[PDB]
DNA sequence: TTGTGGGAGCTGTCACGGATGCA
DNA sequence: TGCATCCGTGAGTCGAGGGTG
RNA sequence: CACCCUCGA
């Protein structure tokens, strides 16, 4: 599983991606939030509506639309 | 009075004589005692892992007499087995010969993680494996002053690593931080101008077992030379016991800047050069210049 | 010790010591030796309890025995005495420092009984649970100096 | 977490309360690990119930593997779903 | 012990057979008796540093006149005063606690000076033929010993500093050159820093008094009549 | 001179002053020997019946009669074996070294089984095992690695008296013991008070008349034999009991703690114990010493030999009468057997146990624990149902086997440096192992040179470290005893007239005897020149005897010398600690791209090279057909063929390259035994270690300081010390939890760039040249799900692209690493390979190094001076002679006297009369110095080869008058005078040196300690998962230990800040190291360290001790030492842009 | 769970001090 | 209850390579 | 991981 870590390896792994985080700043908060408790934490629908204290609908719209921003915007795979 | 050293400190505070006496073992957090895999399915054995597997055994067998109304004898002979199953996971050997394993060899029992050169205090407590070091063989070189070492460039390269990678990042030469230590890695040949003015006044601390006075470690000025050896001024010999019929020596990096200016002021080759036992001269020349004078 | 006094027998000790160093050439000064025998000579034994808690002939630090004779002649029979090396380092307030130096399981079970607290002031202690030592860089009035310029050349 | 400045250090005989205290659970059983799957085995020496989980905010049985559900505990499992950096700070005991 | 034959030829001109095969038992010896005897010396380094890391320099000075008398020479019925060996080890590097006398009112040193080269031999050229000089023996400090009873430092030369811990610089200085000593030896410097009854016990005097010798078979009888007028 | 014996041999003239009446034995024999006795081989049973034995039994055979026949308990039933047969081998030595098989022949015995009761026979063959076999060089493969198992020493079987001061009474105790080759010991021992105890089994001591009167012997007979000692007496007085059976059952109580005892199992037990050959057996070496001992029969019949009554009441007088001292002792029967105390060390009470012994004693216990399943199975299976193959299982046998060349200390990894190596390493001697002593019991009196290793056990070749005295070389002209006892050859003398009749005397047959010496004046008619000579004695006593006492003669010089000792010229001038120090200083030189035979050499190299087994022999005459770089092929006188493969390139157990080179062209006629083929260190037949180099004795400039070595800039540019170094590595993909790995090219995040060298499959291509972290082989592994980055989870859920998830696992090549790749060899589980469990494919890639000549590498001479190479100057600065030829090494003065190696300085003078050649003056006869030894060494050509065998060869005179016949160069001119100095000129400055210095040639090796093995060096790597402190070890890329004694120094020094970070921010803090890296990539400062987590493992282990360790606070208030849970979600959240 | 059945290994270390066990 | 005995301590540092359970 | 073998200063 995990092998033996230099503090080199642990302190490079702390830093930021500096490519997927720019793509997640150029999606607007609503998005970016959407994405985050959607695809990142493994939140379902209904708990990240009850988050953002919105209905259904704006939550599952705003995950759609930002999935197909952030889709078209990294198109990079290795 | 040898009975009172013992009583009276029972007699303080609570502190119940009744601890001497067990009626729940601890168990050591199983981190501590590791089953690594081996070749075609094998595993390890960490014997304070058979040691405690052996005191279940025998507590279950115990229990399973109990409830089962067994003859007072068996049940006596099990009592006796966990006793001495608990005996042997607590200090192996102590009392009666010890428990064998593969090979006839005794289980490391919980007092050898503590007894001995090797247990926990003499080996991992008193002193440790350090970052920022290396060793490697010493030739003579008696050109470079009395302050200074020579270091070769792979060594010196792998030991301010952090230093160069950053100074890397600093110029142009590479665009993050990630990819300066893939830079180094590949030693291109942008490190090495580099290098040379990382090491500039940054003292390294140069050791050769068996450190048998303070001077057996000594703080030098590196200078970057050619070649995998160590070059070492020609008078601190008599100081490190070296000559140069194979010996190696090893080199720590300080970091911090106070361990820098202890190297620079109270460990620096230079200032020592006076026995610390009788106040003899020790960098003094040896035996070939002698000759010469 | 027992009859010529203790000022006496450090004499002895350091003139046979540095005599067997000589008849092998050696050049020590009799300071180190000094050093290491003054360590043998600081603790006694206490012949009549008196009215402290302390133990007969069980070996007290002699400026811990005049001390609590000072606390209890407000409100004693100690005799200097002569031990090794070992049971000295073995005599150490610290049970860490015992338990690391050597015999690990005795003093393991005599530091348990007597519910032990080391005040964790010591070399090796500092060493062992990362602490700065107490000595050299590690001194209070060299550790705590502060640095800062003066006005004139703060004004330059 | 640590500054290194503390005043003393104190040992003494522990109680079997204390080591009931300390423990977050009992062995009952000599077996170490399931050698088909590689994975601990309840009530055992390396039980991931009462030692820690072996993989990082991940329980026995599968149910939760995220960090999102942090703290509570699996009812199918009883393993506690943490960081695995706790499984060496946390003791058993055996019940004489 | 030596063989009554001895090794006749030298390396020069080289050894026959059996002087070489006569040789290399005593080479052997010698390979595992230092092989022995620098473990013996790393472990009596090792108890001098673990009981000995509590000293270190606390303080300025003890502030106390109690000293050791050091020997600077002595002298044959004719003027000239034959110079005390120990005088580097004894004597130099001191710092002293009772001026020298010098038989006239001339005080040669003053209370507390470094007792460098220039000192002793003015010392000595003076006619003083014994000091009294600070000892860490007679150090009254509470923790630790005092720089100024101590002496000064043998590396820098200078009064050692505060921070100086002594104790492990002293257990290395005597350790150091353990692996030196042959054979009454390394073992007699063992049984003196373990404070063991000595194998060859020589009593001494428990009294001032007149001494009794009876001579018997292969053993004495000596009985001191004391002054106090005791048994 | 010639040394005609080896055909085809270079002809190296020899300063012998004497003629060899015996020549150098089998140096391999004593390998070879003992398995040919395990297995049976014809070569043996020829041998032990024309050696005179007509008793020929096998090791197997023995094994086997010992175990037959195989009652039951009903005696119905009867299994005996017969006959051990040998299959053919399995496969040859090269592919089991390549498949990592164990070299080994099938084993098949004749089981015949009886049935008594329906009288019925069944014969039948049933298979062993598969045997290990020994190679033809005396080694072993055993999965896939080449393995020499070491003869162990060990005290005989037998009866041993010792004599111990009393520690309180000084009253000297003698003690006695008996040793079985097997079984329950039994000892005796007289205490501080008269009482005589016998500890059996090492129980509490019973007074000996328990025993006396337990074997049946009563009380008015047992005073009788003991009545002249009042030892005895005593301690019947002294005793609990009289009688017979009250004494079995005292000593059933005794032997059997908490048990009810009972007469009958008393009676059946102590017969048991000592006089069943079941559970005891004194093997016929104990029998012999035993009857040697204490003389109870001398008509030698081997037969009943097993704890006789009669030889415990003749031990027992033995010891009573030995606290007296009376010389002659006669039991009832006896025959005038001195009384003495035993010398544990002697070679007659210290016999060692070679390879055959060693697997006969493991294949003991196999087959013992497969006759307890035989016996077991005899009773629970039907009658007429079962066959000999049924009743034999065969796992305990393979597994004793196999545990035994696995595991055991006298089975070990081949030294293969250098041939040398190898050959010392197969006739090495080792004191400790399974059945002798242990370490922690090696005393300083059993490794001192004893008198009895004298032409036995070489005193000079024994490790410097912790190994001194337990390890030692067979001497050259020695040979093992079938009793295991070590025997060495001596000419016999007949009043005075010394035979070519050669008698090999073990160490108890020597000391009744007087030996010469071999340098003693013998005329032409074989007699005593000089009235008295030289002998030793029985104790060793050296002293001068009479020419017609003398009995024996030694064979030759140099008899007490071992083969690489005895390669030493002028061993005689060195001191043993240099002598020694050269001795194993020429089993660690490397083999170098072309061989060198030394200008100055012994008679040793030739038959040791050849003897070594690295060299090609020709099994028969014939003309060579055809020679090619790969095989040569030879057509024999009549019709046959035969063919020679030759080892290219091969690695050895070291990383030395072993490489083979014909020396012999096509149509030569070459005799049967003469070296055809080269290889590493031989050049055309002899041992060639090193290079012969041109040295100048001079300190210059302190680069030579210290036992510095300066080196010419030539041996660089012309690769005369340059060395090939070939590494092998490994990497396998197997499975996973999370599935299968693959070995495969495509690798994620990798550029084309970087994977250029490689393959379609992910290797690496044959040839490429490869750095420091470069690509081998690309292996891909299943990535685990957890470990999946927020980063790669939020991808692989937007893009959706969860096909061949993956984690680069490739191998890349260590730090410090380089060279050519030179093969690969790749096993695959979809091609039928044995592999372990789950391993799908493994693959092996083989990198060579050509490494010249560097600073720090370390050089060597024969006589013990060594020296690493503190700087090599260009050809220019070297300093020079006058003809303008550099000289091509440096050593310093200041390292030559004190050494006490002065042999150095001969060999140099000798070397530069061997390079120059020489003409002895011819006019007016042979000069005086010159008559003695030199008979066709009175002139020899430039580049001559010489040899100076050890207590022989070239006298001091001879070398002095050798250089003044020194040929001039091209030019007339005659560089050397005759001091053997000469005047050189400093290539820097111009000026000629003021001084002549001492030139010449010596012989110099380059030992196989290089700076590129051992320069390493750690920023941060990786740490063990349980004291979380940097790893150890250069491999696993590991940091330098900070021991307690640099603590000290450190602390002495009162560096407290540095002391602090070596052992908090580099070792143990898992939080402050990786801020300090963040700091220092950062350019910010050092963090405030934290708290070493090896002292919470201590507290942990406290706690498991049951100790309730708690760290206070100020003021009596607990401290939690935890973690802090959100301490990294803030960073992490920030950086993906909360 | 039914005629019989009891280990492998080894003292080949030396010095010292103080609790233990016995006369 | 008065010692002799037995048992339980301690016995150099650092480094390199190779094995197997 | 633990233990063993060989070796260097
Ligand atoms: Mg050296
Ligand atoms: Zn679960
Ligand atoms: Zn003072």
């Amino acid at each position: 599983s995990t092998g033996l870590r230099s503090a080199e390896v642990e302190a490079l792994e702390a830093l930021p991606d500096t490519e997927i985080k720019e793509a997640l700043q150029a999606l607007p908060e609503e998005f970016r939030m959407a994405v985050y408790y959607a695809d990142v934490e493994g939140f379902p629908y209904k708990e990240i509506a009850e988050i953002m204290d919105t209905p259904i609908g704006t939550v599952m719209s705003r995950l759609h639309r930002g999935r197909r921003q952030l889709r078209g915007l990294l198109a990079d795979v290795a | 009075l040898k009975r009172l050293k013992v009583v009276a400190a029972f007699q303080q505070s609570g502190n119940s004589p009744m601890g001497m006496v067990l009626d729940a073992v601890p168990v050591i957090p199983p981190e501590l005692r590791p089953m690594v895999q081996l070749d075609g399915g094998r595993f390890a054995t960490s014997d304070l892992n058979d040691l405690y597997r052996r005191v279940i055994n025998r507590n279950n067998r115990l229990k399973r007499l109990i409830d089962l109304g067994a003859p007072e004898i068996i049940v006596n002979n099990e009592k006796r087995m966990l006793q001495e199953s608990v005996d042997a996971l607590f200090d192996n050997g102590r009392r009666g010969r010890p428990v064998t394993g593969p090979g006839n060899r005794p289980l490391k029992s919980l007092s050898d993680l503590l007894k001995g050169k090797q247990g926990r205090f003499r080996q991992n407590l008193l002193g440790k494996r350090v970052d920022y070091s290396g060793r490697s063989v010493i030739v003579v070189g008696p050109q470079l002053k009395l302050h200074q070492c020579g270091l070769p460039k792979l060594m010196a390269l792998e030991l301010f690593k952090p230093f160069v990678m950053k100074r890397l990042v600093d110029l142009n030469h590479a665009q993050n931080i990630k990819s300066a230590k893939r830079m180094v890695e590949r030693q291109r040949p942008q490190v090495w101008d580099v290098l040379e003015e990382v090491i500039a006044e940054h003292p390294v601390l140069l050791n050769r077992a068996p450190t048998l006075h303070r001077l057996g470690i000594q703080a030098f000025e590196p200078m970057l030379v050619e070649g995998k050896a160590i070059q070492l001024h020609p008078l601190v010999c008599e100081a490190f016991n070296a000559d140069f019929d194979g010996d190696q020596m090893a080199v720590h990096l300080p970091l911090s800047a106070e361990a820098q200016a202890e190297a620079r002021i109270l460990m620096l080759s230079s200032n020592n050069i006076l026995s610390p036992a009788s106040g003899r001269p020790l960098a003094m020349p040896r035996l070939d210049m002698v000759t010469g004078l | 010790l027992r009859v010529q006094g203790p000022r006496e027998v450090q004499i002895h000790l350091v003139r046979e010591v540095q005599e067997v160093y000589r008849a092998q050439g050696v050049s020590i000064h009799d300071k180190h030796i000094e050093v290491i025998v003054r360590q043998m000579l600081r603790r006694v034994t206490i012949i009549d309890s008196g009215s402290t808690e302390f133990l007969p002939g069980s070996l007290i630090d002699r400026a811990e025995f005049e001390a609590e004779n000072r606390r209890v002649v407000a409100e004693a029979a100690g005799r200097p005495v002569l031990m090794g090396i070992t049971k000295a380092s073995l005599a150490t307030d610290s049970w860490l420092s015992a338990a690391s130096f050597q015999e690990t399981t005795r003093v393991l079970t005599d530091a348990a009984i007597n519910c032990r607290s080391d005040k964790l002031n010591g070399l090796k202690e500092n060493v062992i649970i990362g602490k700065l030592i107490p000595a050299g860089t590690g001194i209070n009035r060299y550790r705590n100096i502060a640095v800062q310029p003066t006005e004139e050349a703060r004004a330059a | 977490l640590d500054v290194n400045f503390f005043d003393e250090l104190r040992i003494g005989l522990a109680t079997a309360e204390d080591i009931r205290q300390w423990s977050y659970g009992e062995v009952k059983k000599p077996e170490t690990i399931n050698y088909r799957t590689l994975k601990p085995e309840k009530d055992g020496l390396f039980c991931e119930k009462i030692f820690g989980p072996t993989r990082d905010w991940e329980c026995y049985c599968g149910k939760y593997k995220r960090v999102r559900f942090k703290g509570i505990i699996c009812e199918r499992c009883g393993v506690e779903v943490t960081r695995a950096k706790v499984r060496r700070e946390r003791m058993g005991h055996i019940e004489l | 012990e030596f063989i009554p034959r001895p090794v006749k030829s030298s390396f020069r001109e080289g050894l026959t057979v059996l002087e070489y095969f006569i040789n290399t038992h005593g080479a052997r010896k010698g390979l595992a008796d230092t092989a022995l005897r620098t473990a013996d010396s790393g472990y009596l380094t090792r108890r001098l540093v673990d009981v000995s890391q509590d000293v270190i320099v606390r303080e300025h000075d003890c502030q106390t006149e109690r000293g050791i008398v050091v020997e600077l020479a002595e002298r044959a019925p004719d003027g000239t005063l034959i110079r005390d060996p120990y005088i580097e080890t004894s004597a130099y590097a001191r710092t002293l606690g009772t001026d020298a006398v010098d038989e006239a009112g001339n005080v040669i040193v003053e209370r507390g000076q470094d007792l460098g080269d220039p000192e002793i031999d003015a010392l000595l050229a003076a006619g003083i033929t014994q000091v009294k000089v600070r000892s860490v023996l007679t150090c009254a400090t509470s923790t630790g010993v005092c720089a100024t009873c101590y002496g000064r430092s043998m590396a820098t030369g200078k009064l050692v500093d505060i921070g100086e811990a002594v104790g492990i610089v002293a257990a290395q200085s005597i350790g150091e050159p353990g692996t030196q000593l042959t054979m009454g030896g390394l073992p007699r410097v063992q049984e003196l820093f373990e404070a063991r009854v000595p194998r060859g016990k020589a009593p001494i005097a428990d009294v001032t008094g007149r001494v009794r010798l009876e001579d018997g078979e292969r053993f004495y009888k000596i009985t001191i009549v004391p002054d106090d007028g005791g048994e | 001179s010639s040394n005609n014996s080896v055909p085809g041999a270079p002809n190296r003239v020899s300063f012998a002053k004497l003629r060899e009446p015996l020549e150098v034995p089998g140096l391999l024999d004593v390998q070879t020997d003992s398995f040919e006795w395990l297995i049976g081989s014809p070569r043996w049973r020829e041998s032990a019946a024309e050696r005179g034995d007509v008793n020929p039994v096998g090791g197997l055979e023995e094994v086997l009669y010992e175990l037959s026949p195989i009652e039951d308990f009903s005696g119905s039933m009867s299994l005996s074996f017969s006959d051990p047969r040998f299959d053919d081998v399995k496969a040859p030595v090269d592919e089991c070294k390549d498949k990592d098989m164990t070299y080994a022949a099938p084993l098949f015995v004749t089981a015949e089984f009886i049935n008594n009761n329906t009288g019925e026979i069944k014969s039948q063959t049933v298979f062993m095992g598969d045997f290990p076999m020994m190679t033809e060089k005396g080694t072993f493969i055993i999965n896939g690695t080449e393995r020499v198992v070491v003869s162990q020493l060990v005290r005989s079987p037998g009866v041993y008296f010792d004599e111990t001061i009393d520690k309180s009474t000084d009253k000297t105790l003698h003690s006695v013991k008996v040793i079985p080759s097997r079984g329950a010991w039994l000892e005796f021992d007289v205490d501080k008070r008269d009482t005589v105890g016998v500890r059996i089994d090492r129980k509490r001591r019973q007074p000996v008349t328990v025993l006396l009167k337990a074997l049946g012997w009563t009380s008015e007979q047992i005073v009788e034999r003991f009545g002249f000692s009042e030892i005895m007496r005593s301690t019947l007085e002294k005793d609990n009991t009289v009688g017979t059976d009250e004494a079995l059952l005292d000593i059933y109580r005794k032997l059997r703690p908490g048990e009810p005892p009972t007469k009958e199992s008393a009676q059946t037990l102590l017969e048991n114990l000592f006089f069943k050959e079941k559970r005891y057996d004194l093997a016929r070496v104990g029998r012999y010493k035993v009857n040697k001992k204490l003389g109870l029969h001398v008509g030698e019949p081997i037969t009943s030999s097993t704890l006789t009554e009669e030889d415990v009441v003749a031990t027992i007088e033995y010891l009573v009468r030995l606290h007296e001292g009376q010389t002659t002792m006669t039991v009832p029967g006896g025959v005038e057997v001195p009384v003495e105390t035993d010398d544990i060390d002697h070679f007659g009470n210290r016999r060692l146990r070679t390879v055959g012994e060693l697997i006969q004693n493991q294949i003991r216990v196999g087959m013992s624990r497969m006759e307890r399943v035989v016996r077991e199975r005899m009773t629970t299976q039907d009658v007429e149902a079962i066959t000999p193959q049924t009743l034999i299982n065969i796992r305990p046998v393979v597994a004793a086997i196999k545990e035994f060349f696995g595991t055991s200390q006298l089975s070990q990894f081949m030294d293969q440096n250098n041939p040398l190596s190898g050959l010392t390493h197969k006739r090495r001697l080792s004191a400790l192992g399974p059945g002798g002593l242990s370490r922690e019991r090696a005393g300083l009196e059993v490794r001192d040179v004893h008198p009895s290793h004298y032409g036995r056990m070489c005193p000079i070749e024994t490790p410097e470290g912790p190994n001194i005295g337990l390890i030692g070389s067979l001497s050259v002209y020695a040979r093992v005893n079938p009793f295991g006892f070590i025997e060495t050859p001596y000419r016999k003398v007949v009043d005075g007239v010394v035979s070519d009749e050669i008698v090999y005397l073990t160490a108890d047959e020597e000391d009744r005897h007087v030996v010469a010496q071999a340098n003693s004046p013998i005329d032409a008619d074989g007699r005593f020149v000089e009235p008295r000579v030289l002998v030793r004695r029985k104790a060793g006593e050296v002293e001068y005897v009479p020419s017609s006492e003398v009995d024996y003669m030694d064979v030759s010089p140099r008899q007490m010398v071992s083969v690489a000792t005895a390669m030493i010229p002028f061993l005689e001038h060195d001191d043993a600690n240099r002598a020694l120090m050269g001795a194993n200083m020429q089993r660690q030189a490397v083999p170098l791209v072309r061989s060198e035979a030394p200008l100055v050499g012994t008679g040793m190299e030739l038959r040791a090279a050849i003897d070594a087994g690295d060299v090609v022999v020709a099994e028969e005459s014939g003309v060579i057909e055809e020679v090619s770089a790969d095989y040569i092929t030879v057509m024999h006188d009549n019709g046959t063929r035969r063919t020679y493969r030759m080892r290219k390139f091969a690695r050895s157990n070291h990383g030395t390259c072993a490489n083979q080179c014909p020396i012999v062209d096509a149509g030569d006629r070459v005799e049967a035994g003469q070296v055809i083929a080269d290889g590493p260190c031989t050049d055309d037949g002899e041992m060639a270690l090193g290079k012969n180099l041109l040295v100048a004795i001079m300190p210059w400039e302190g680069h030579n300081y210290e036992d510095a070595i300066i080196l010419s800039n030539r041996l660089v540019e012309e690769d005369v010390l340059t060395s090939i170094h070939i590494e092998e590595h490994e990497i396998d993909a197997r499975d996973t939890k999370l599935g299968a790995e693959e070995i495969t090219r495509d690798i994620p995040n990798i550029s084309d760039e970087v994977l250029a060298d490689l393959d379609e499959r992910g290797i690496v291509r044959i040839g490429a040249e490869v750095r420091d972290g470069d690509i081998l082989v690309g292996k891909v592994t299943p990535k685990g799900e957890t470990e999946l980055t927020p980063e790669e989870r939020l991808l692989r859920a937007i893009f959706g692209e969860k096909a061949r998830e993956v984690r680069d696992t490739s191998l890349k090549v260590p730090h410090g690493e380089s060279g050519k790749v030179i093969g690969i060899r790749v096993f695959s589980r979809e091609d039928e390979d044995e592999l372990p469990a789950g391993v799908n494919e493994l693959v092996r890639v083989y990198v060579a190094q050509k490494r010249k000549i560097s600073d720090g590498d370390k050089l060597a001479g024969r006589h013990g001076n060594k020296g690493v190479i503190g700087k090599i100057l260009p050809v220019e600065d070297m300093p020079f002679l006058a003809d303008g030829t550099p000289v091509d090494i440096i050593l310093n003065t200041h390292g030559v006297p004190r050494r006490m190696n002065i042999g150095q300085i001969l060999e140099t003078h000798l070397g530069w009369c061997a390079h120059s050649g020489w003409k002895v003056d011819a006019a007016k006869g042979v000069p005086d110095w010159a008559a003695r030894l030199p008979d066709e060494l009175l002139e020899a050509q430039p580049n001559a080869i010489v040899s100076t065998p050890v207590f022989d060869g070239a006298q001091e005179a001879e070398l002095q008058g050798l250089l003044s016949c020194t040929l001039p160069n091209r030019d007339g001119d005659v560089l050397v005078d005759a001091d053997g100095k000469a005047m050189l000129f400093d290539g820097r400055s111009g000026e000629p040196f003021p001084y002549p210095v001492t030139v010449g040639y010596m012989y110099i090796m380059k030992l196989h300690h290089l700076v590129d093995d051992k320069i390493h060096a750690r920023s941060t790597g990786p740490y063990s998962m349980i004291t979380q402190q940097p790893l150890g070890g250069k491999a696993q890329f590991g940091g330098q230990r900070f021991g307690e004694m640099e603590c000290w120094a450190m602390q002495a020094y009162g560096a407290a800040y540095t002391l602090q970070e070596l052992l908090t921010i580099k070792s143990d803090d898992t939080v402050g190291r990786v801020k300090v890296y963040e700091a220092i990539v950062k350019g910010e400062n050092i963090p405030e360290p934290g708290i070493p987590e090896s002292f919470k493992v201590l507290l942990k282990e406290l706690q498991s001790l049951c100790l309730n360790v708690e760290v206070l606070s100020s003021d009596g208030a607990a401290i939690e030492l935890r973690e802090g849970e959100d301490e990294d979600l803030e960073r992490a959240a920030a950086n993906l842009g909360i």
